């Protein structure tokens, strides 16, 4: 299952911010994967997930 | 001497008949999708998202 292109357009440019106003839910959806993946990164690096993964082998 | 009349305006109605196709086209059909010219001639019966994508990338 490959990431599969955008359907040709005949010569009209994929605009980000149009169709990102046109969805503007997925800005909500960005700032909220970035707050878990910040939350999910301090769960890791408190773990020593890497550190202890790492000192064995 | 009818026929003659009606010999000389099928010649005169040739020239119409070619003009008269050979006009602006005005995006005419044979070029659109199923979906466009169901939407034209009215009530299609059958919504398809799929095909209203495939067909408007056409036009």
């Amino acid at each position: 299952m490959l990431n599969d292109p955008i359907k040709s357009t005949a010569d009209v440019r994929l605009d980000k911010e149009e169709v990102l106003s046109l969805l503007p839910s997925l800005k909500e959806y960005t700032k909220k994967s970035k707050e878990l993946k910040e939350t999910m990164g301090q769960m890791i690096s408190d773990s020593h997930e890497e550190e202890i993964k790492e000192v064995f082998v | 001497l009818s026929k003659e009349i009606y010999d000389n305006e099928s010649e005169l109605r040739a020239s119409q008949s070619q003009q008269i196709m050979e006009l602006v086209g005005d995006i005419p059909k044979y070029s659109l999708g199923s979906e466009l010219r169901n939407r034209v001639e009215g009530e299609p019966q059958s919504t398809s998202i799929e095909r209203l994508i495939e067909d408007v990338l056409k036009l």
